[PDB]
């Protein structure tokens, strides 16, 4: 069968951003111990991810603003008050100790997962600690400092035919979106909330440049968006993109941010209906790369990855938990599986065929015969 | 609780133990054989043969006991 | 919106590239792998449990360690479970294995050090910087993790 | 009552094999040794250690008599 | 009263004689001995009696045979105890043993001369020489053996 | 400690001589089953008697009178009726089978015990199947047929420097007194019924010939006798005799037929009285040799025996185990008894005769 690996270190958990601010990375040492305490630990291997150099981060951020990490303290704040506003460092991303060697182990993550699907003797792995997309060349944004996916992405490159990327965060994936913006082998989809809403871009004429028109895909979408809803969208394209883009390995950006019970986000989803998509993925039997990234609800999020975790091996785990440390943080229910919110569908039928009718004619464009 | 801990180290070596245990009866299995069948033979073929060896065989455990009362 | 001087920077990619010398000797370091040729046998699954739980009872801690420090040991042996109780039942795990530094990994106290957080915590509430100041021998980040593990001690 | 042969068969065995039961423990005593310390290390010192070690090495004797049963 | 002639026979005693070359290799075998160094320590000497009882239970009889069939064999390892139970699991004890010949010394049937018993002593009560000419393959010793041993079955 | 030699076959149990007749050889079997089952195994080396050979038997007997043994059969019994009345041989010793080889068990016993006590390496040997001493050269009596207690003598004369012999059966011992009537290295005491009994012999002038006077001694008795009546007379003799005689082996004839119970005795003894002697001797610390002989109650002679083995050992023993003869043990089931309701018939005056008379006889040898 398909064999698996895991990435994970435990110095994340102790680091801290700042007074009220949503993002916590602890909420990745809980999911650590439920793949232990489930035993799934049996069927899948771990790595240990080293500190991630300044060499890579050079490859694509300037050397200049890297040096600038370094001479940062919380302490010193004040001396660089107009170099600080300039690169947007501030209220959403706020300045504490440790913050660069934060960013060392989730570069280091996805970059050494590219790796062993660069070995080209296994087909899926696993890093739910990066996930950053919406960074910049110069600047940080929306709580994300370093683009690390396109840096794990460049070492697949060179060795795969065609890397297709999704993005299923209720953020928008646009700084992923600008570094494949003309070219054909790299196809961006990207669905998200659309309409007053960070970073405020994902309309429907985001189609590309060049001979980039058709390769880069948006299917923006408002709220309350519900799991079945979902199956009416997501299936019927990526069987027409198969045999149409032939892609040759996956980047699955599980954006758990999503689900219902968000600080955030107003969908309508569960577990069940964002682990029901990996399973039409799986059933392609491809080279995947899943990873994380958004998430402010961390009693829901660990509910998530766990289960998609064991869905790669195709696996059953039973519904519910054993002894542990955090068992008491899991809901009054300390189950598994959970229930949405009561909203409804607020998209139209018509809405759904509106991209549907006028899109996949567009795809047909393409050369194939 | 205190015993509890040793008995989660007792189904541990269980098995190593086990082992061993089944290696030194086999010396002293051949005795047992001959033993059941000629009771057999002499009281009638209604007794059980392989039940009465395995009765001597918990009843030798039983007194090992003595070594750690 | 669309920068173009911040797009890219000469990806170079190829998409065969057969045997470059892959990399990462050093970014993973594997540390478990499966056994399922004795193990996975529904016969010795339920062995491994029985240890399992076994460490997370009256046995020594090292920082407060229930089972995580005996998991990573087991890989050392590969396909036994009495040899790591040799070194288990060893003065330290944590001191002989310098090379490997996991024993420092998995986790990352004084009474007097336990008294300045009432007085320190308890009257600013919000300062995250006297904290590690008046407590010198921690850091923020091992000041941060009782927060997390104090929070059954109410109920 | 033919068991009764049986039971004098044992009192000729028992104190050879318990022999060799002594021979085995000693092999694991190294294992409950320092561990019953370190248990009354983070209990107090009311337990008695020995005691312990007794009730456990009679525990494990009577999980083997299953493969005799 | 006094005959001289039947005194004595020309004795010819000394009285020292020492070292006369002293007879008896053959007169007198051998077929027990003590043992007291690790036997007689009030210790190990019910180990023989459990033993002892243990032969007349349900094992084989030869002639029917409860416990001296055992005693002799003992004194052929002058030490052990599992050894005999060896050579009294084999088959017979009294064919492969011929030379010490003991086998057939300690204790010295069939219907058909059983039911001549009944029909030969209870007619005539006193022959003693009809009882073993009727019953041809016993003798007269081993007619008599049979007396004292239905003696309880009556009772 | 000292070491003990005990000697056994099991073919004797099964001869029998004839209906009605007291003596049967079974009562053997039946004491070395007790010596077993008391555990008293650990402390006694056992010895397989082999079969006496004519020769030894010719240095005594007449190799003619044995010859006529081989040729007799109970079916041939009439053909040499001379002969039989000639030798005794009739209602008193009569023929059946294997009559021969019953006598060379007995012979080869004793003939036996004799040689591990030339050995010189041990002190007390035991052999219950002998002790028959009524024989004489050409002709059987008194039950017996062979005088092997003269014949186990001849291997212990010599080597030993004084052999004492001693004959507590209610017989008397007059062949043994035969056989060294003349000679003074050997000792013949013997107390027995006198009066109307079997030999008819033993009385007080029975005393010796040439140099022989006060070197065969008896001190016959009457019914009645008391295990306390028999100390009085026991003791004080020996304790005279041992610097007088000065012994270096003992040869005590142990004829239980004078306990209670008995089909021909009518004496009152019991376990402890007879087996009270021993302990005195045993006190001196010399060669010893124990034999048999009469006895005709099977079940009291077994538990005489038994303890008097036991005894040699200085070893005390306590009742009986499980055994196969255990109900041939009375209804009590215990080993020691209780004797009958007869009194001593022996009076005080009568004790003094020979002990006033002869303690003194005695000082008429060689001592200073
Ligand atoms: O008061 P509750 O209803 O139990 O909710 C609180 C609260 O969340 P909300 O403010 O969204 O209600 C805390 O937020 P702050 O009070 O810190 O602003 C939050 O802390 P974080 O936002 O820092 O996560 C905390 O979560 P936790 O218990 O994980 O610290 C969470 O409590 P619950 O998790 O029990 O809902
Ligand atoms: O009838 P019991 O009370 O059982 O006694 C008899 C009886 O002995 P008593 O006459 O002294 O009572 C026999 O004597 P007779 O009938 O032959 O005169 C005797 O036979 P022996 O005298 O020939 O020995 C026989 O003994 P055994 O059974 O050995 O033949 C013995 O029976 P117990 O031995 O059972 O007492
Ligand atoms: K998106
Ligand atoms: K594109
Ligand atoms: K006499
Ligand atoms: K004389
Ligand atoms: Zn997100
Ligand atoms: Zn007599």
């Amino acid at each position: 069968r398909r064999k698996v690996c895991y990435y994970y270190d435990g110095d994340v958990g102790n680091y801290y951003y700042g007074q009220g601010h949503p993002m916590k990375p602890h909420r990745i040492r809980m999911t650590h111990n439920l793949l232990l305490n489930y035993g799934l630990y049996r069927k899948m291997e771990i790595y240990r991810p080293h500190k991630a150099n300044a060499e890579e981060m050079t490859k694509y951020h300037s050397d200049d603003y890297i040096k600038f990490l370094r001479s940062i303290r919380p302490d010193n704040m004040s001396e660089y008050s107009k170099q600080m506003q300039r690169f947007n460092v501030g209220e959403d991303c706020p300045v504490f100790d440790g913050l660069f060697e934060f960013c060392q182990l989730s570069t280091g993550g996805s970059v050494a997962s590219a790796v062993k699907l660069n070995k080209q003797q296994t087909d899926i792995a696993v890093n739910w600690a990066g996930g950053l997309h919406h960074a910049k060349k110069s600047e940080a944004s929306g709580f994300c400092y370093v683009n690390d996916i396109v840096l794990a992405i460049l070492e697949l490159l060179k060795y795969h035919q065609r890397v297709l990327y999704i993005d299923i965060d209720i953020h928008h994936g646009d700084g992923v979106e600008e570094a494949f913006y003309t070219t054909d082998r790299v196809m961006t989809v990207s669905f998200h909330k659309y309409g007053e809403y960070f970073p405020g871009t994902g309309d429907l004429r985001d189609i590309g440049a060049g001979k980039g028109k058709y390769y880069a895909v948006n299917y923006p979408l408002r709220d309350g968006i519900d799991d079945e809803s979902y199956e009416a969208i997501f299936k019927p394209v990526m069987s027409k993109v198969m045999e149409m883009f032939q892609p040759s390995a996956v980047v699955l950006q599980c954006g758990s941010d999503s689900l219902s019970g968000d600080r955030l986000g107003c969908f309508n989803l569960t577990i069940k209906g964002h682990a029901k998509c990996v399973e039409f993925v799986k059933s392609f039997n491809l080279p995947m790369l899943m990873l994380g990234g958004g998430g402010y609800t961390i009693r829901n999020v660990a509910r998530c990855w766990t289960y998609e975790t064991a869905v790669a091996l195709d696996t059953e785990i039973p519904n519910e938990l054993p002894y542990n440390d955090y068992f008491e943080y899991f809901g009054p229910d300390f189950k598994l599986h959970i229930s949405p919110s009561n909203m409804t569908n607020q998209n139209t039928n018509e809405y759904l065929e509106k991209i549907k009718q006028r899109l996949f004619e567009n795809l047909r464009m393409l050369p194939h015969a | 609780d205190p015993a509890i801990s040793m008995d989660l180290l007792r189904a541990v070596l269980q098995p190593s133990i086990n082992e061993e245990i089944q290696t030194v009866f086999n010396k002293y299995m051949k005795f047992f054989q001959k033993a059941a069948l000629n009771v057999r033979d002499n009281v009638g073929e209604e007794v059980d043969a392989e039940q009465l060896i395995q009765e001597a065989c918990r009843s030798c455990l039983e007194q090992a006991k003595l070594l750690f009362s | 919106r669309i920068n173009v001087g911040s797009r890219f920077q000469a990806e170079i990619p190829l998409m065969r590239d057969r045997a470059l010398a892959a990399a990462d000797p050093h970014k993973a370091d594997l540390v478990w792998q499966p056994w399922e040729d004795l193990e996975s046998s529904r016969e010795k699954q339920r062995q491994v449990e029985d240890l399992l739980t076994a460490a997370c009872s009256s046995i020594f801690p090292g920082a407060g360690t229930n089972q995580e420090l005996a998991l990573h040991c087991l890989h050392e042996s590969r396909g036994d479970i009495l040899e790591t109780l040799n070194k288990l039942l060893l003065k330290k795990p944590l001191r002989p294995h310098n090379h490997p530094l996991a024993t420092y990994h998995y986790t990352g106290w004084k009474m007097a050090e336990r008294k300045l957080f009432n007085k320190g915590i308890a009257i600013y509430k919000k300062d995250f910087f006297l904290v590690q100041k008046l407590i010198q021998t921690k850091t923020v980040a091992q000041c941060v993790e009782f927060y997390y593990t104090y929070k059954k001690q109410v109920k």
